[PDB]
């Protein structure tokens, strides 16, 4: 994501004063994928005599 | 109106104004009382046109509370200052304001607290100018100037220069009390005849090269 941030400011009028003169100045925010992993294993033997309860 | 001699010629110009173009730099200001200075005026006058000016602080609060809003970027100026900041110029811009006698009165100095422009840079600038040795002096083309502050002491202050005059000088010849400034030239000639305290001769309008 991108920011802007606008800048500037005034001064008092004159006829042969210098200009003054605005600008910007541009960001950028990251943010990080974290990924997750689960697994599961069953025996044979074990799967017979839990069916028994 | 008021003229009683006819002469050959126009005059090249009037102080406070460009006589030339070409590079150029100005920025505006306030002006201060003089009486505000802390360590008080040796030297003092009134805020003449073409005469230098110094830095004396920023006013851009512009606020009472405990927030305060930067609105703009101003500069706030006194007739005479250590820092040199400008020569105010251009005398078109602003207001006669009269005297305090009657008004539509001849009147060449500003008030206390309005707006100017000073010039940093110039090609080409009529400017008054004076003599600060009490002796007869000619500048000619290449020269340098200076301007009095105001504190400048008296024992260097016989004469009864003004607080901001500008004075020519030669290029080893330079008074024990002012202060030079950098890359300014006359760029033309000039005649001065002697001088005394409290008949001091004003000079002649001359054009002067800033930067």
């Amino acid at each position: 994501q991108g920011i802007v941030e606008p800048a500037g400011t005034a001064v008092e009028y004159g006829d042969h004063t210098n200009i003054p003169l605005t600008s910007w100045n541009a960001n950028f925010e990251r943010r990080t994928i974290v990924r997750g992993e689960l697994g599961m294993m069953v025996g044979t033997l074990e799967e017979g005599r839990a069916s028994a309860i | 109106m008021f003229q009683k001699q006819v002469y050959r010629q126009y005059t090249p110009g009037f102080p406070g104004d460009l006589i030339e173009d070409g590079p150029k730099r100005a920025r505006p200001g306030r002006i201060m009382s003089l009486s505000a200075v802390n360590p008080a005026a040796t030297a003092t006058g009134p805020n003449r046109a073409s005469r230098a000016f110094g830095y004396a602080g920023d006013v851009s609060a512009l606020g009472e509370g405990q927030p305060k809003t930067i609105a703009a970027r101003a500069s706030e100026v006194v007739i005479g200052g250590a820092n040199f900041f400008g020569v105010l110029g251009h005398p078109k811009h602003y207001a006669l304001f009269g005297s305090a006698g009657d008004s539509l009165a001849p009147s060449y100095d500003l008030p206390d607290g309005a707006e100017g422009e000073f010039f940093d840079m110039a090609t080409g600038l009529v400017v008054e100018i004076f003599n600060g040795a009490a002796a007869a002096l000619d500048l000619d083309y290449g020269d340098l100037v200076a301007y009095v502050p105001n504190n400048l002491a008296t024992a260097d202050d016989a004469l009864g220069l003004p607080a901001g005059a500008l004075v020519g000088f030669k290029t080893g010849s330079m008074p024990t009390g002012l202060v030079q400034i950098p890359n300014a030239r006359i760029v033309n000639a000039i005649s001065l005849p002697a001088q005394s305290a409290g008949n001091l001769v004003a000079g002649v309008t001359i054009v002067q090269l800033t930067q």
